């Protein structure tokens, strides 16, 4: 919160000018490393990119196996579908449904993922429920040269849009600003960028029937604009949760996504 | 110590409580009273809970509270039992 | 979360040379956690009925009183106040 | 911790095993990651000269070894302040000649973070008056880190440096394989306080009864742990050192350890001057 | 304990009749080991009798199998009105019945035991020095419930007396038991059960009662009466049935 | 009368013929248990003079003979006390130079006993005050064991020592051998008390020394519980039975 009510406000107070001078010296230096920790979350965010591609291959087997495309290995059946289970409960929750032939992969693995992180649960309507029962896969990869990443969401032929993949885009920036040096806490967003859904006629969940805006996960694909038109500090709050939404999807939920599924993992840690 | 829960008696985290709240998004403010008087709540229900299990676990000779002993202690006090059951 | 240090430290203050197990303490942690989102919940619903939502002390009570049951209730509302007052001193 | 349990319950063994292989699969992303979190280890270890600069600056203006320049003075001591009020601020008090340094530096910015602040009691305040710095520095080949408390010539203990390093591991937990959050602690390693004479605070004496012993109804005076800041340097035993309620002791010990050296060491004085509090 | 039916005679005692009775209690702790190393040599001499046993019992395993036919000394031993008896039934289970007549061991016997228990072709009991203890051997045939050729139950014995109670001392008592691991079939596990709860209904395998729960024995230190019970059960087999099983076969034992 | 009696009847009876043999091979089992058993009888024997030290270390104990060691003196007179209760009950009593040792151990010992103290009666308390030992011992060829209640110099009787001895029988019958549980009874044989004038007891506990040898084999075979509870449970643990420790058959 910083400012004054600051928690050893007093004591600042009482301080002789001597030390109120030596503690802005302190101030200046910590400016300076504020500075060098923006230059180490730059290489943060490069080494980020690099280990995109040692993740790329097993996140590709998920998708492989939430869709049906491949079967389980001897290895991968011999895992415990839940961690700390005793073998005699792990039988019994083997044992206590018969396999149905006809599921073909896991049904709704990325919706009841999106679903147990909190934050994006919140954002989950009844209506987009259906919608994103059809999520095949959730992808997310990093770039330099525009300084951002993107969240990619492929959906599978589905009666509610045409659009096999819907992406989010974030820039953001390393450099702390200039109006609150010392607030630096990371990478900030400085903008996102949705998608346009070619949704089919009557299925647009996003507006109501009253046309005007309603309440959907897919307003995800409509993000708040930095550059508004003066025509609204509101709007940077949206953008600031937007942001946040984006950083569980990207961080969180993908990395660690049948964890969700599972629901033994929740938003913390 | 000092710490905000050491400015009420407590040995529950006034901060912590405080964060949680927070984060849950129970609401859009908090005060600072609230964190104090949940914090408060809380660590009388655990002093509460804690002192019927651990004198089961001496009638029990047993210098360690087995869940077995809070399972007796949460059903014989019956307040207890309706909160937790 | 874990309360794990702070039930610990109530545990010694009420009985000094007792202990409790790893699975006890989970049975507590759910306790102390369940009690929360109880009175959380209920001191957000009050606060639905207010101005800008915001939660004081004025929720968290009226929140205990109508979970906790009866003797329970007024002690927790007795320690609650008390806390209050020393915080504010 | 399973929530969704039921709906793993009502999952066909067919879809059971489909779960259970993405339990695998994430098993494998966890290992990557591990490797990944070696790589930023790495990267703050080739950092710490970087911030050793400015480290070592406000080190030496904390203890009045210089002083404080025109630029370093037209900066404003809290951050967002009115001008009407900065002014007010500066002419509150007189310069006093006799403070050399900012005393109590490092003892304030330890008391401000909520964490560490539960850690401090009274009769260990005096003794982190004499905290000159506090440092921390990362290793790769041992694989973990220190933090330096360095204390000045105390009346209190004869140690010039009271160091306390985490030996931690990289690698998933075979206890945890899908609970890696980042490196884990394998073990903390504390120091020896060449106590003065009736200065340990960190141990006391209590006539406690052993009659809850053999063969023997009697009252002794038995050696108990004090509550002090200084059993920082002593910390808990690891689950292979000595053979419930210790590994959480030592995970709130790594809390600390790490809260001291993401937290307070790199935004000391923003403790000091109180405008951030974490708690973790 | 202090509960002592003469406690008030022990306490009027003066001190110096008191150390005088610790002697004699010092005494009875020697006697006490006396005892222990007693029964050590009464165990031996069970495992030196097995051999002496050995012989008749593979005889009995040999006639109840079929295997060898009776001589005429066998044929002219009483079977327990001899004519008629005898003459009652023109020519063309032994565990299962001898088990199921004793009524520990039938206790434990439910209905669904009953075809696994007619596969018993021997039970077999044998005594252990160094692991000090015995063993129980039930010898099944091929049969559909599981591939176990014998399901074996062994019991470890202390001879000793225990340090706590020293004094408490009334011969070798059990340390644990150790069971046996079936190789069920597919829908054959007597010893368990489904059942389901309310919603596809879910299924729920359950404990049940059998025989086979003898082969999984209670636990002695993971975290008791059940423990004494299995012994128990055990040493009814083992020096009651075993010994004598034809006669609870015919039923002549009460 | 046999309970799987209508299973020899439904019985195929060629199997029976079996069924008989198996009831010749346990008759030989009968006869090697009957082996086994002489085999403990020698050794019990065998454990006599083991225990023999012991047991006089008791005798001279109880009659104040010898005086308790130090190691003797550090053990707890009742156990299962920890050291408040202990120093408190020895606290309890002063010593007293005026005794000389245990005073009616062996009384108290047989009348804590519950099959023994149905034996004891008032008028027997004073007799019995003398016992200074209670012995057993077995005999292989009579086949069985005796019990000595060895007494002091008493106004009651003139022996210094009743004797109470078995004979045992360790063979199967041949007429219906496959009864044999173990040892059996065969007879008991008492002593003559050479009481003084007035003082013949005999309902009193010296009947034990006049044997009996349906009511009358209840006699005999009650007659052997009480021998089998003194030389097997007494004797063994005499002061568990003092303190009163321990209450068994």
């Amino acid at each position: 919160h910083m400012g004054l009510l600051s928690t050893n406000f007093d004591m600042i107070q009482a301080l002789p000018l001597n030390v109120k001078q030596r503690v802005c010296a302190l101030k200046n230096l910590q400016m300076k490393t504020i500075q060098i920790e923006s230059d180490f979350y730059k290489r943060v965010h490069e080494l980020e990119i690099e280990f995109e591609g040692k993740f790329k291959s097993t996140f590709d087997q998920r998708k492989a196996i939430v869709a049906g495309e491949v079967e389980p290995t001897k290895e991968q059946i011999d895992t415990p579908i839940l961690e700390g289970l005793e073998g005699d409960q792990l039988a019994e929750l083997y044992k206590a449904a018969e396999a149905d032939p006809s599921a073909k992969g896991i049904k709704d693995f990325w919706l009841t993922a999106l679903r147990t992180h909190d934050l994006v649960a919140e954002a989950i309507e009844e209506h987009d429920v259906p919608i994103l029962s059809y999520l095949t896969d959730v992808t997310t990869a990093a770039s330099k040269d525009p300084a951002g990443f993107k969240i990619e969401f492929h959906f599978a032929t589905n009666p509610y849009f045409k659009n096999q993949v819907l992406t989010k885009t974030y820039l953001l920036g390393f450099d702390p600003d200039a109006e609150a040096p010392l607030q630096f806490d990371g990478p900030h967003v400085i903008r996102a960028v949705g998608d346009t859904i070619e949704w089919e006629d009557g299925k647009n969940v996003t507006k109501k029937a009253v046309t005007v805006k309603a309440d959907s996960f897919f307003n995800f694909f409509e993000p708040p604009k930095s550059k508004d038109e003066r025509n609204d500090e509101q709007a940077e709050e949206f953008l600031e949760l937007d942001y946040e939404m984006g950083q569980a999807i990207r961080d969180t939920i993908i990395p660690r996504a049948v964890l969700f599924y599972t629901g033994e993992l929740q938003s913390d840690d | 110590a000092k710490t905000r829960s050491s400015r009420a008696g407590l040995q529950f985290p006034v901060g912590r409580v405080h964060r949680l709240l927070r984060k849950g998004n129970y609401a859009e403010r908090v005060g600072a009273g609230a964190p104090v008087y949940l914090a408060a709540v809380l660590e009388y229900l655990t002093a509460e809970i804690l002192e019927l299990a651990g004198n089961a676990a001496r009638d029990n000779k047993k210098t360690r509270i087995i869940p077995r002993h809070l399972q007796l202690a949460v059903r014989n006090d019956e307040e207890l039992n309706k909160l937790l059951g | 979360e874990s309360y794990a240090i702070y039930v610990y430290k109530v545990l010694k203050q009420v009985h000094p040379d007792t202990g409790i197990s790893s699975k006890a303490m989970s049975i507590m942690n759910s306790f102390v956690n369940d009690v929360f989102e109880r009175i959380a919940g209920e001191a957000s619903r009050l606060a639905h009925y207010n101005k800008r939502s915001t939660i004081t002390s004025r929720e968290i009570q009226t929140a205990v009183r109508l979970l906790l049951p009866g003797e329970l209730a007024k002690h927790a509302v007795s320690e609650g106040t008390k806390a209050v007052t020393k915080y504010t001193s």
